[PDB]
């Protein structure tokens, strides 16, 4: 019942995480 | 209004942000793996795909290409493409 | 277990925000 | 090794990705809204606030200051922070040696 939240936050988290390590590999090349 | 794609050196998807979903109507799983000109007009295959030749001997420098994109709605959706190179390619996707 | 559900909330809002910097970021050093 | 910062004129920090962490020991709110030469040794800290002074007069021009960073442990870092300025913001990339 709340697992399922869980479940969808955990990924949700790991989905923003991936973006912000190419994000940041990005600004890190720009320079 | 707009979101930064990050091709390779044939012009396939390898990093599209999050507001793809706002401008195009696309989600990152469903452009990432794809060519972009896939998603192009006919008329302007050609001209994308010219565009793409350049910003390789440009070296860094900046090109910009306007085009048909393919929504998810499939209607065409001109776009403002301000594409240069760094190994990889850099593109700045606006929607008009 | 609704303290998961309440840090990951939170969490993700602060992934959500470090992106947006991120963004506004990287899109400003390309001009 | 290093992490991008975001500072404003003065120096303050408005920004800091999740390598500080890493590169330093201090966490991303640990570090906002706080100078940056609260974190600098006092020995060579006026050093800092003359690059910073320089960074705004160069609008555009890259610049490379070397100090010594207190880490989250209470350990001296020395660090190579080459920074620029876009004025909006200055762009900070703080190097661990």
């Amino acid at each position: 019942h709340l697992e399922n939240e869980v479940a969808r936050l955990k990924k949700l988290v790991g989905e923003k995480t991936k973006e912000i390590d190419e994000l940041t590999r990005i600004c890190a090349d720009l320079i | 209004t707009e979101f930064i794609s990050r091709h390779n050196i044939e012009g396939i998807f390898t990093f599209v942000d999050h507001r793809c979903v706002a401008t195009v109507g696309y989600q990152p799983q469903e452009l990432l793996g794809k060519n972009i000109v896939e998603f192009c007009h006919p008329e302007d295959q050609q001209l994308l795909r010219d565009s793409f030749q350049q910003v390789v001997k440009l070296k860094g420098q900046v090109l910009s290409v306007m085009f048909r994109f393919r929504s998810k709605n499939q209607e065409w959706l001109w776009m403002r493409t301000s594409s240069f190179t760094f190994e990889y390619i850099i593109c700045t996707n606006t929607n008009v």
